[PDB]
């Protein structure tokens, strides 16, 4: 009959409908609510928490999605590969690339300053200076004891 | 009488060995023997009815039922710890790493682990599949490869919609009484879900206690004997299958934490 | 026919609701109608041994397996935090006031919740049961009765041992296999249980279905048609019942005190 | 009155259908939250912890969510839309915005601080003045390394 | 008719099921021998960030009840928390201050209610006139310790 | 036969003998823990954090757990009831009970510091001297809206 | 095929005795003479953080263990006992033992001070000069309550 | 005979499940080609409070490798500390030093590596000589507390 055939239908697409809700609307991936996304390559001095999948971000809204960390084999700096929504590429090459720790205790993620408004950008290019990672030690090593 | 004891447990260790082993040739004849004449797809959008969508009513509320607890549970064991807001990061870890996996086999060996092995063996009790062989179509191929075809294909199917509708249960009720805060709620559970160590290691979890229910579902319906045989058969499937769901989750969880 | 596939769907509900109507009204005849002639503790002995005892090596794997796995589970979640050593803490908090229960009675419900339907069934299908008239003994209080007051004081003291053997079993993991601290795991596990208030909370949970377990896995029994399909049929239904009563039960049971 | 009880049919449909929208009634809404909301926008420097679905505060009662996240492509600032509770409609236009902290850790929600003028508000039109989110790096960069 | 006596009693079951609704079933919250009825408060806040409902009023400590409701006043845009305290405390004067405090550093914010000195009491159905606002971190951290340096 | 009644007189006992292993090696019930001892009263002004069943302690050691937490209507004040050690009955009436967080975030206990007098304690009398629980909002509003 | 049944019976049975008496050896493991771990005391005016079988170290890594706690009748100051691993014993009786916080707010363990050189240790003698663990409410109640 | 065959493929399925996929045992991670060959490294410290086993080791964040193993040197009575660094970063100077960090402001302290001024880079199994140690809560308020406050 027809009946058997348009239940099990329905089954199959309930089942393939909530293993992509789990994925997206749980978690999220390269398939996703986003579209096209070009990369953007930053180099910092020191990225202490930075993990993949962080929400590098401008003005507070979400830019994209970190992608890999590497420490450069050559200047034994952090060289941070991102992605960026193709929704925003006026950015400009001159600005910050800063670290921020989320609230208080939150996931450390990357915010990018505006850098006037020179060259937009190659979406794929680099970027020229950064904020290091701030951590506990560079601050209470320095204005606790060489300090009052 | 000691010694007949020791040699009745020695048969039934050499039994319950062989057994795997009947099963396992079972299995082997079953998935991929040749192409029997009657066979096609009908068959496995009809016992994919049978199998699936009939244990539809009962893993969907059991996963509701089963989200509300692990909500309105972890929210009362975090309400003294001061994150009340990771239950998100709960009730989408609890219901998708382990429990809601294992729950949905625990079930589905219940629901279709039982009545798969009462129609398949009770159609070995009424002369059926005895009656297949003589019309030239090969039992195995036709009246249990589509039971296994809609074990494998439906048990997964079935633990993904248990987890949906577990998560939104704790979503629901973790907003709605527990007056948990939806966005932080939904935030921390997007943040801390980590794609390619839970909901895939979920899948596989599942895909592997679907091979192994629904194989030892069907196999111990086409090896009963009468009424009371099947009667049974259906019991020892249902422990043998809760066995092979709680020993394979303790085994794959040991693989992947 | 669509008005009458709704004439159909209304009838399964009324008949839903009749069925629960005739087992409650079953089970009332079954707990305190009378004392039969053939009636003695000797059934209860016999159906303990058949419903719990038989339901040992089933129920102590389970806890053995779901501990070990509970405990190797909140450890990497723990490990994160760093208070891994309090895994003792979690294992006896979950499988000891809503994982042991409920996974109990998914498995007390799958043994003897299918073991006893499929039992009384086969009873009732060889006129085993109906035979029983004739010489004058109730079966209610003789093929039922025995089954009811067996699951009633099996499966709480199945969820003990299963709660029992989950937490050593999830010790057997945490400090062995994964090297936390024994001593800091049985500490810091008694000092945040507050028994009055989780496991004694567990064993009511577990007697709410050790109640509704056993009376719908015999009442299905005691009702299924007389036949080797309509009983291959109620040793579905009951597990199928069972299950969403454990579930649902519990999501009552622990509503009622988080 | 056995084909007349197939109304008892219709008595478990409408039950479930019942069920069913109740199921889709996840708004927290029967009089209280916003009955029928009303669009406002606002202009933020800086929007680091108001992911969508936070909770807008006066004088810290809740009285809509972010329905939104913008990043305006003119000046790259943080453009959020968010949804007003029906009743609550005597917001005065100088009425200005701010981004508070949940507690000490949890995720910003923004709130409004009545300023007071005749010219309320008009439910589609956007709010000009606000003071951005804080940030643990320009509260210890700016203002601990520039000072001591 | 055998069938009327079975539908009777599944329905005088089913009854007693739905009879567990279970969700805010017990109005009152401690057991069936507690004290009982409580009597009802108001407030007039400048800002209640954290005062979500449910939680707990409090006099210097013991809780005196919970917070009901969180409205807010069309006309002065202050929010008007309204709360019940227990009968056993009824002895509290109309001068009282409540005043908004963090439990230990991060845990929910509570409504404590500093006793000031009178005779009249209260009419326990009234509101309170005078407050102290919830120090919010932001407004706080802008205002005054960004004013120092 | 007894060959099946001592199966399920041995299961029933191990049962049951898993109901007191629950009840008493998870939980120090009263099989014996800490004696049949005496209750002591101490009156605060605030109690916060002073749940039931605390810690009060003398050096950091644990000492026993409070009883109740009451207001007493007259003073409007914290009267609160523990229980001490029986064994320890040195503790004069001198001495001061006072509120402490368990060091840095921990529970709101309350700890009992040495006076030392003569007179040592009824075990069932008051305690006169203390220091109430610090609260953030009363802390911060006096000591950072005045000082600096 | 007989000759075998009983052989593979009792390889089966042997198989579970050796399978039950891997499962009894956790409870006493292979504790024995405690390894080489000896008792030493230590004396403090406030362990808070300190419960049973709480962690003892030496320049960060784990000495051993924190055997007991108690309060002395006499002084009314809190005893502790400690279990040190003998692949240690060159700690001089001058080290110090102090109370320190794991991380920032991991439970309270005991840190030893290696001190000056002098007689070493007995391993069942007394630390004596030592300082307490800080406990929040006196550093606010005599450092912010007394002096800013 | 036909027994014999059951029996047989079922013992052959019984060791394709504990063989094979049970015992939860050695790795051969890689164990052929594309490998990480972890190479050892010795620490001296003075406070290592926080830097239990399983750590993690990196330079400027990104993580360079995990913490082996902490120790007690019975002659100096100070922490040692051995952990491993991939074969693939071996451009590391001899003076570079080591520091315990605190990830944000609670998260599990790591062991940061700042790099050093030599040419000579390391041999991988050998120490690392001068560092910065932990800090500690109570020593750290023990100093500039009673000291630069009174
Ligand atoms: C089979 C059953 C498997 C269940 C075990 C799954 C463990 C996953 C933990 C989920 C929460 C993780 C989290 O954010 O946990 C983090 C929390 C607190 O962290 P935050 O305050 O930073 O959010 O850590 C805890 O102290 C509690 C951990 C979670 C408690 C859940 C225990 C298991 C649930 C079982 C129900 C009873
Ligand atoms: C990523 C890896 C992929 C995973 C691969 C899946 C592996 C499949 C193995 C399943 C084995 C079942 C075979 C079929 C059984 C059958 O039909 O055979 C059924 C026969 C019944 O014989 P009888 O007629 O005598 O009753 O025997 C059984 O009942 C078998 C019971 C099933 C138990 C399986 C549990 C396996 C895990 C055990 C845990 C180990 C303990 C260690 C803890 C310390
Ligand atoms: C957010 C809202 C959602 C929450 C919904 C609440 C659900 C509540 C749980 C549902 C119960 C599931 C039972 C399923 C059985 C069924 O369907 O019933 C189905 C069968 C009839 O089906 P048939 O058609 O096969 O005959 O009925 C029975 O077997 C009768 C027995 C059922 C017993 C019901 C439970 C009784 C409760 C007793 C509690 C008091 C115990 C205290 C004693 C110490």
């Amino acid at each position: 009959t027809r009946t058997l055939e348009i239940g099990v239908g329905l089954f199959l697409l309930a089942g393939l409908l909530a293993l992509l809700l789990l994925a997206l609307r749980v978690s999220g991936l390269s398939v996703g609510n986003a579209g096209d996304t070009y990369k953007v390559y930053a180099y910092f001095d020191n990225i202490a928490g930075v993990t993949v999948r962080g929400k590098v971000t401008l003005a507070g809204v979400t830019i994209g999605k970190v992608t890999a960390v590497d420490l450069d084999r050559d200047s034994y700096t952090g060289r941070v590969t991102m992605e960026i929504n193709q929704n925003v590429n006026n950015l400009p090459v001159d600005s910050t690339a800063s670290i921020l720790t989320a609230g208080l205790l939150g996931e450390k993620y990357i915010g990018i300053s505006v850098g006037g408004d020179e060259d937009v950008l190659k979406d794929g290019s680099t970027i020229h200076d950064t904020q290091s990672a701030l951590v506990l030690e560079d601050l209470i090593g320095k204005f606790l004891l060489n300090s009052v | 009488s000691p010694l007949e004891r020791i040699r009745l447990f020695g048969r039934a260790g050499l039994d319950v060995v062989a057994a795997l082993g009947r099963s396992t040739l079972f299995l082997g004849h079953a998935l991929l023997g040749r192409r029997t004449p009657g066979t096609g797809l009908h068959l496995l959008v009809k016992q994919l009815y049978s199998v699936g969508v009939l244990s539809l009513a009962i893993i969907v509320v059991s996963g509701l039922f089963i989200g509300m607890v692990l909500a309105l549970q972890g929210y009362n064991i975090l309400i003294s710890y001061g994150s009340e807001q990771a239950v998100g990061q709960m009730v989408a870890l609890t219901l998708l790493r382990e429990l809601g996996p294992v729950v949905t086999g625990l079930l589905f060996a219940g629901r279709a682990g039982s009545a798969l092995t009462a129609e398949i063996g009770n159609m070995k009790a009424t002369e059926q599949l005895s009656s297949l062989e003589m019309i030239g179509v090969d039992p195995l191929k036709y009246i249990v490869a589509p039971r296994l075809w809609a074990g494998f294909i439906s048990m997964p199917l079935l633990a993904a919609i248990f987890s949906v509708v577990g998560i939104w249960g704790g979503a629901m009720v973790a907003v709605d009484w527990l007056g948990v805060y939806e966005g932080s709620f939904w935030a921390n559970m997007q943040n801390s879900v980590q794609f390619t160590e839970d909901v895939l290691n979920g899948v596989i979890k599942s895909i592997v206690f679907a091979f192994v229910v629904t194989w030892i579902a069907v196999y111990q319906g086409y090896d009963c004997e009468t009424s009371e045989g099947i009667s049974r058969a259906t019991t020892r499937t249902v422990v043998y299958a809760s066995l092979a769901v709680l020993g394979l989750d303790f085994i794959l969880t040991a693989l992947m934490f």
